[PDB]
């Protein structure tokens, strides 16, 4: 969730 | 008469708890809440480090994610190590520049002593910040789920150049100091498991209710179930 | 046979991150407004649960929800806790929550303030019936100067909970409205002088207690808004 | 205002 928003980024 | 009150009254959200233990010392709760977000911090630079690293944004998504949920705490607790041995005062640990815990001033014994290995294990190889570079990616690389990674083909390929990038970082019998750096590495599983245990351990506990930022409570609670299964799979460079 | 990439890696190397350590900050202090912070972000969660159970609240634009939970959480908080105070029989005890409870020094003011909501519940032996209208109200208290996008709902819903306090108090009762309208008035004192500590301690860097992520987009949200006077107090009594 | 406006829409 958080960890994936952030390697979406 | 009434009817909105009745239904207000239905609404009315339920009295929720603190999560407030008079009994833990506030010493400990401050300190460990207090590293708590600090690593929730260094997780989130971690995230944007990790897709800065030749090759890695190649893998597949999932195994992306896979990778930093199961290594975080290596990277973390070898990061941890490097700072206290470059404070070149032996037995601190620098977690920042303003909190070195000086071991000095016995709940967290097994851990402390698990976290002052790695910056005891530096110190006494001497590791160069070439070697440190490359050891520490490879710790991002050092644990797999057992059943494997969707880019198996790739990670393999990717493991291989930062194995052979460390060897060049060494680089006139020199591969003494080659099985050296990858023993630290191996003895990083057994250092992780002491610190992940530890750590589930106050992110489950209520009576204390230590506080975790969202980034790290959803890594320990996509990570507690793997742990419990044995799903990981750590690769090592030496037979135990 | 020369390391190309550990120059790659040096370049992304991460910047060390300082973690808002102050030894001088009393670690009893920094635990109770830390665990004060989290309980308070998981309230104000279930506080915008409980906005959206409100009958006409869902109504409005969707702008105008978020407006009125900004604008009014330190009244809704503060008011519940005078409440939990209240109904401990204690008008000079904090119960944040039933294993937080404040038996009675820079907080002295703060925790006049925090203490007067309580025992004005006390003195006016305010009922569950009366305190829940009088909650909703809150919510509907602060509008932006400019005005809200749903003006016309917002007067029609708000409207609605002052002729239902009057309901309550229906069986002296004109009299007992002044009193309630009164105290309603009196919160905005009150949310200011705990918004003032809010914003404060939100910025001070050497203490860095610490916020949920709910409460600190409240707060990042409001402080311009607070700043300019950019907040219409609506008022019962001149 | 992410984390407010996900709750609402919720
Ligand atoms: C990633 C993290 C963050 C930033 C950072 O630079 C490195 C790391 C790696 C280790 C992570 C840490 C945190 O998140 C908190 C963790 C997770 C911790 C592993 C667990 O060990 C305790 C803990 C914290 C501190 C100490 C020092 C100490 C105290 C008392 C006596 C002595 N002699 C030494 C000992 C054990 O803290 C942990 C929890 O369980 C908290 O709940
Ligand atoms: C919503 C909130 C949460 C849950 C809840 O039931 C009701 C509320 C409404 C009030 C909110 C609170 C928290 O957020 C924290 C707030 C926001 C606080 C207003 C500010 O007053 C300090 C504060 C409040 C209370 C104490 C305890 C104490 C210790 C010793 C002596 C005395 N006499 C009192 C100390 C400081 O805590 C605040 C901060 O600024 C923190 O940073």
């Amino acid at each position: 969730n958080a960890l994936l928003r952030y390697l979406l980024d | 008469t009434p009817t909105l009150v009745s239904l207000l009254e239905v609404i009315e959200p339920e009295v929720l708890y603190a999560g407030y233990d008079s009994s833990v010392p506030d010493s400990t709760w401050r300190i460990m809440t207090t590293l708590n977000m600090l690593g929730g911090r260094q997780m989130i630079a971690a995230v944007k480090w990790a897709k800065a690293i030749p090759g890695f944004r190649n893998l597949h998504l999932d195994d992306q994610m896979t990778l930093l949920q199961y290594s975080w705490m290596s990277l973390m607790a070898f990061a941890l190590g490097w700072r206290s041995y470059r404070q070149s005062s032996a037995n601190l640990l620098c977690f920042a520049p303003d909190l070195i815990i000086n071991e000095q001033r016995p709940d967290m014994y097994d851990q402390c002593k698990h976290m002052l290995y790695v910056s005891s294990e530096l110190h006494r190889l001497q590791v160069s910040y070439e070697e440190y570079l490359c050891m520490k990616t490879l710790l991002l690389l050092s644990s797999v789920p057992k059943d494997g990674l969707k880019s198996q083909e790739l990670f393999d390929e990717i493991r291989m150049t930062y194995i052979k990038e460390l060897g060049k970082a060494i680089v006139s019998q020199n591969w003494q100091r080659f099985y050296q750096l990858t023993k630290l590495l191996d003895s990083m599983h057994e250092v992780v498991e002491n610190l992940l245990n530890y750590c589930f351990q106050t992110f489950l506990d209520k009576t204390m209710s230590i506080e975790f930022p969202e980034m790290l409570a959803e890594i320990i609670t996509n990570q507690i179930p793997k742990y419990s299964n044995g799903n990981i799979k750590k690769l090592l460079f030496h037979q135990k």
